[PDB]
């Protein structure tokens, strides 16, 4: 079980901005752009 | 009188969003009527049988009888729309 | 290194594009440029 | 590979892709090091 939260949190962290926020925002915000909207359709979720 | 497409650019897109649609438009129509499709268009027989009529013609009895067929068409036809979709780009498009 | 300069992309494509296409270009450097052989009678080439 | 998306040449998205993947790496994989010396007197001169 501490595996696949490991996986859901790692996939939160570049999906749906405004949830991750540790100390830097900013290169955070860089990696972000690519996902072309800041809201992201399921199946591309659930392929990823 | 056809215009030049000189330049080509990368399409990876456009023959999925503009080519279907594009060539019916393209460059040099001079009409562009609406139609009832195919698959209807055959429902409109001459040899009118379903109402009898005393003329050798296209009278009328022609427009009922295609009335008819096309109301019990849609009568029947009970069907769902299902369908997947791609994902594109939207900053990267000209129209919003 | 002169013999490996080669960047080949017509203008053209550079200009018509979908305005995030990034793409790859070269860039040559000179700046420390020996002096030419002692026969060179005169550089008369345009190298725009 | 992993943003499902129909695209023209490469734009944003292979840094995107290419960010997460050399992120799960480092994520993964822990190592440490161990190397060898060797046994050098005064001949290193002048070099503090």
């Amino acid at each position: 079980i501490d595996a696949i939260c490991s996986v859901e949190g790692i996939l939160l962290l570049i999906l749906s901005r405004q949830t991750t926020i540790p100390g830097y925002e900013d290169e955070l915000n860089k990696l972000r752009t690519g996902i072309s909207q800041p809201k992201v359709t399921e199946r591309q979720y659930r392929r990823a | 009188n056809m215009p030049k497409q000189t330049y080509n650019p990368i399409d990876n897109l456009a023959k999925i969003l503009y080519l279907p649609s594009l060539e019916k438009f393209k460059y040099g129509t001079g009409i562009v009527q609406l139609n009832y499709s195919p698959h209807i268009s055959k429902l409109y027989q001459n040899t009118n049988n379903i109402i009898n009529t005393i003329t050798d013609g296209i009278t009328y009895a022609n427009r009922t009888e295609f009335f008819i067929r096309v109301m019990v068409l849609m009568m029947m036809d009970r069907k769902i729309l299902t369908m997947e979709f791609y994902d594109v780009d939207t900053s990267a498009i000209s129209n919003t | 290194d002169v013999r490996q300069f080669m960047n080949t992309t017509k203008a053209e494509t550079l200009l018509i594009s979908n305005k995030s296409i990034v793409h790859e270009i070269m860039f040559f450097d000179n700046a420390l440029q020996p002096k030419m052989s002692s026969d060179t009678l005169a550089l008369s080439e345009a190298v725009y």
